[PDB]
């Protein structure tokens, strides 16, 4: 009784794992596509502000 | 040879003279000062007789910033303490010498080969009087000089001796050219000086370390880590787009350094931008800006190299002792001595202190000895002691609200710079000292901005820079990151409920200490 | 010998010895008492707990702050709670070293007289000071010039300093901080379903509070992004299972320091305070006021915090200023680690209220001089 | 037997899980962080556009 019972939750407790690792997975990607695109949002900012400063000595 | 009240004035002959071969001259022994002629052998000779008679340790205080005298002085006194109480010690002690010279000697302004520390040589006696072991210890070492060199000086010559391109070995080892306007770290003052070459004292250096109980790699880690030093120098930093942080831009010398010392690359990085501290029972980042990067920077390179030092001042220690357990030993004191030049800075002011304290020292030693002889004939005459009232009213650089004390709070206060030192400076102590005067300043000489009345005259002393110069803040991260990595020696030398120390504190500690030993 | 820094404020203890870079103790200003029986015979029950053990037991104490709005309105828990800092914590003799106490600006006289009488009899300090917490934090800072917003729990204040010359005619104090958005939070996590009344309760929600809110850059548009999808909604799970999920309170709690009508107080948000305080300052040193806004403390630590005021001061300022809100990543222990800094000096050593002063002033001496 | 020896591959399994949970959890603040910076900083980027506009109708 005791055996088998533990053998069900417990491969429910990996089928869990399964999930979270998905989820983990998912994140990593989510993280590394978000800082690649905030990488090329700052290199914008870096950009406009060379530009804004630049325009405004001219102005 | 002379004798002046207690001191022993030699000077350099410059042409050789029987007058300490053989031992003809060397009947010293039971003589007394007081009797025979004016020899050093006389007090080597009474100092081994008041070791026996006294249970005493003795100390020899030689005049070191002079370039010649002083060395021969010391080869001869080692010489006759191995002749009277007889892979030799002698042999021994001038076989790994050249790691001394390569790396605590650099070229001044006014000499080309400097002890830039404080060399101990101890003469270890038997229980009887009988000849042990010999051990070296090290003191204050002007470690200041590892990153910043004045303009006309360069730092200790290991770094040239290695970037002479002698061994290209080495030079493609440590992924670093022979040019050395290229570090920052090396490239102040002057690269080169043309009284000395590089190559052959590179090889005195190296066959220093085979003699050395030094195997390959304790060898190999010595080069790694000078160049690891090397490449500290020229790491860059910019402060982060729009906010403050400073970041990095650039990791080649990173990268480089990273390899050499056995660490990770952007582990260094973080830990160099991003140090942590433990708040009570957790962690938090701190931040940091773009100078205080460069100091955290200089600090770790100034700790690496004295570490690096005093490790091999102690394998020269085990190298050189295998003896029975013995009592009593005799002290060789070599240190710099009093300096007065055209521009007195930082330095020059730690070794006019530490000479301060040593010419106390010597003072009351013969106060105590004229009070003992008038005591001795019954002449009752008693003067205010003339051992330490003379300069203890110029020991202003150690009470807590002197010159030192004063650079510590402009190191700590938020936004100081040299003139509100100098503001400070002269609110505590112009008018309220007498020893303590402003400088008469000429229009066509270099420009001073106080004078200190010392023993050995009024120096004028240039602030310009000490800010920069006293800071000193570890950076507790990288160093944990140091304790872990690959190259055992780096390992080894970092080993062994911060942020504000300072050149001048780590100076009056490591004095205070000698002083102890001497007293 | 070494000095004693011990930032009180009205939620967190941070002592420690004077030249260090962070506090050494860090717990909560807290005093516990047993509220149930007490059965087994030889358990050996203390009469009250003191700081994070009366935090492990919490299950069974009620929990009291003994300072309440930066106001010290208990003072036998104070005694209680600086013994036990001193003799548990630190482990040291109060006799051996001078202490340097903080208080928020503009709270009344009675405090200091106390906090001084304390300490110099039932402490027997050789001396001690009681400094301005926005002006350590300027020191943490590594400035002279700026106007500090220093906003812990249980008091916000602003203090505009130029050259080292306090502007006392400009410090505004207002009285929403921390607690109070623990409390609003509390309140708000109702219309969920979860309720939280108990004291440990309380502190719950505060780890919540820490752990899941964050400022909202544009407040109507987040409301209506919160409301369309629900990919803002966060997990938390209390300490006996039973997760929650909160939605837009995350943005909600935090967003009372910009409208303090949400708590039904009639001051203004903490970005327009701040904007009074640099007006109400002479002309020549507001463009230097509004580039070094320093700030300080736990409640802003929120994630967006600098984003949301620089937002709201670049809205009010002329459109030619340049709006600096400077949050260091340690700005939490600001006015210890200023406090440090300042006991450190050599100059200080003069500053100090000896125990001689006292005795020959009274301990009306802490502000008549000092 | 059994049971004892799944009891022990379970628990290494979950020990595994534990680990996988707290890194998908810095996974997830970690590409928050970035996204709301990543939209403030994208508010920043329309005040500096709308300044170099105004700056244009300047020169
Ligand atoms: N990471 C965090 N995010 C948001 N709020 C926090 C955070 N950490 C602490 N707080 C808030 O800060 C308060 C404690 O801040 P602190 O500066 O220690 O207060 P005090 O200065 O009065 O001791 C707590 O009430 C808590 O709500």
């Amino acid at each position: 009784h005791i055996a088998e019972d533990a053998d069900r939750k417990y491969e429910e407790v990996a089928r869990k794992l399964v999930i979270i690792e998905s989820d983990l997975e998912r994140a990593e990607e989510r993280a590394e596509l978000s800082e690649g695109k905030c990488a090329e949002l700052e290199e914008e900012l870096k950009t406009v502000t060379n530009n804004l400063k630049s325009l405004e000595a001219q102005a | 040879y002379t004798y002046s009240g207690l001191f022993c004035v030699t000077v350099n002959p410059y042409k050789w003279l029987p007058v300490y071969n053989a031992e003809v001259v060397a009947a010293y022994r039971g003589k007394k000062r007081s009797e025979a002629p004016p020899h050093i052998f006389s007090i080597s000779d009474n100092a081994y007789q008041y070791m026996l008679t006294d249970r005493e340790n003795q100390s020899i205080l030689i005049t070191g910033e002079s370039g010649a005298g002083k060395t021969v002085n010391t080869k001869r006194v080692i010489q006759y303490f191995a002749s009277i109480a007889a892979g030799t010690l002698e042999d021994q002690i001038i076989q790994a010498n050249p790691a001394l010279e390569a790396f605590g000697n650099a070229k001044t302004v006014r000499n080309d080969n400097s002890s830039r520390f404080g060399k101990f040589i101890r003469i270890h006696f038997g229980a009887t009087g009988k000849l042990a072991s010999a051990d070296i210890e090290t003191y204050l070492l002007e470690k200041s000089r590892v990153i910043f060199q004045l303009k006309a000086e360069r730092n200790y010559h290991i770094f040239y001796q290695i970037l002479s391109n002698k061994k290209p070995e080495l030079l493609d080892m440590l992924l670093v050219t022979n040019n050395p306007y290229d570090y920052a770290f090396v490239s102040q003052g002057e690269v080169s000086v043309a009284s000395i070459d590089d190559s052959e004292e590179l090889l005195a250096t190296d066959s220093a370390f085979d003699v050395l109980s030094f195997t390959a790699e304790e060898k190999a880690g010595v080069y790694k880590l000078t160049g690891a030093i090397m490449h500290y120098g020229n790491m860059k930093f910019k402060q982060k787009q729009r906010e403050e942080q400073a970041e990095p831009d650039g990791t080649e010398d990173a990268d480089k350094s990273a390899y050499l010392m056995g660490l990770n690359s952007a582990d260094l990085l973080k830990g160099l931008c991003h140090p942590q501290v433990k708040v009570g029972n957790e962690y938090v980042t701190k931040g940091q800006s773009v100078q205080q990067v460069y100091y955290s920077i200089g600090a770790l390179a100034k700790s690496v190299y004295e570490k690096m030092f005093n490790w091999m001042v102690t394998r020269i220690n085990a190298t050189l002792e295998t003896k029975q357990p013995r009592q009593y030993f005799i002290g060789v004191l070599d240190i710099a001595g009093f300096e007065i030049f055209d521009f007195n800075s930082f330095e020059q002011l730690c070794i006019n202190f530490t000479n301060e304290k040593l010419q106390q020292f010597f003072n009351h030693h013969m106060f105590v000895l004229e009070q003992e002889e008038y005591k001795k004939e019954g002449i009752e005459w008693e003067f205010i002691d003339f051992g330490m009232d003379l300069q203890a009213c110029i020991d202003l650089i150690e009470k807590p609200m002197g010159i030192m004390s004063i650079l510590e709070e402009e190191c700590m206060f938020p936004k100081a710079s040299d003139m509100t030192f100098k503001a400070k400076l002269y609110d505590n102590h112009l008018g309220k000292s007498n020893n303590f005067q402003k400088p008469r300043n000429v229009k066509g000489k270099q420009e001073a901005h106080f004078s200190l009345v010392h023993y050995a005259g009024t120096v004028d002393y240039n602030i310009m820079g000490w800010l920069e110069k006293n800071k000193d803040p570890l950076n507790e991260t990288v160093v944990g990151l140091y304790q872990k990595s690959s190259l055992k020696l780096m390992a080894t030398l970092f080993s062994t409920k911060s942020s504000f120390q300072t050149v001048s504190a780590l100076h009056r500690e490591n004095l205070n200490k000698l002083m102890t030993n001497l007293k | 010998t070494t000095a004693l820094v011990c930032d009180n404020g009205s939620g967190l203890v941070k002592a420690g010895f004077a030249g260090d870079d962070a506090p050494r103790a860090v717990f909560p200003s807290i005093v516990g008492r047993p509220r149930h029986q007490g059965v087994m015979v030889g358990m050996g029950q203390k009469d009250s707990y003191v700081g994070d053990e009366a935090q492990s037991k919490r299950g069974i104490l009620t929990l009291k702050y003994p300072i309440e709005h930066g106001i010290i309105t208990n003072w036998d828990d104070m005694e209680k709670i600086w013994h036990h800092t001193f003799y548990n914590e630190l482990r040291v003799a109060p006799e051996e070293h001078p202490t340097l106490l903080t208080e928020a600006p503009l709270n009344p006289k009675a405090n200091r007289e106390k906090m001084t009488q304390i300490m110099f009899e039932t402490f027997n300090v050789p001396a001690m000071y009681v400094a301005i917490q926005a002006v350590l934090s300027l020191y943490a800072s590594g400035r002279t010039t700026g106007i500090v917003l220093d906003s812990g729990d249980g008091v916000t204040h602003n203090v505009p300093i130029y050259e080292g010359y306090a502007l006392p005619h400009a410090i505004m104090r207002l009285d929403l901080a921390g607690r109070d958005l623990t409390d609003y939070l509390m309140k708000i996590l109702t219309e969920r379903g979860y309720s939280f009344v108990t004291t440990a309760e309380r502190e719950i929600v505060r780890d919540i509070k820490e752990k899941l809110c964050y400022v909202a850059l544009d407040f109507e548009n987040e409301m209506a992004t919160a409301a369309s999808s629900s990919s803002l909604e966060k997990s938390y799970e209390l300490p006996d299972g039973q997760v929650i999920t909160i939605g837009n309170e995350r943005f909600r709690c935090p967003e009372t320091l910009f409208q303090p009508s949400f708590i039904g107080m009639e001051s203004a948000g903490i970005h327009e305070t701040t904007y009074n305080s640099i007006m109400k300052c002479d002309i020549d040193i507001r463009k230097d006021l509004y580039a070094n806004n320093v700030l300080s403390g736990g409640t802003t630590m929120y994630p967006g915090i600098a984003d949301r005021m620089q937002k709201e001061i670049t809205a009010l300022a002329p459109s030619t200023m340049k709006i600096k809100i400077i949050a260091p990543p340690e700005r939490k222990y600001s006015v210890w680690i200023g406090g440090s800094i300042l006991a450190s000096l050599s100059t200080f050593q003069q500053m100090w209220i000896s125990k001689q002063e006292y005795d020959e002033a009274g301990p009306s001496i802490v502000h008549r001089k000092c």
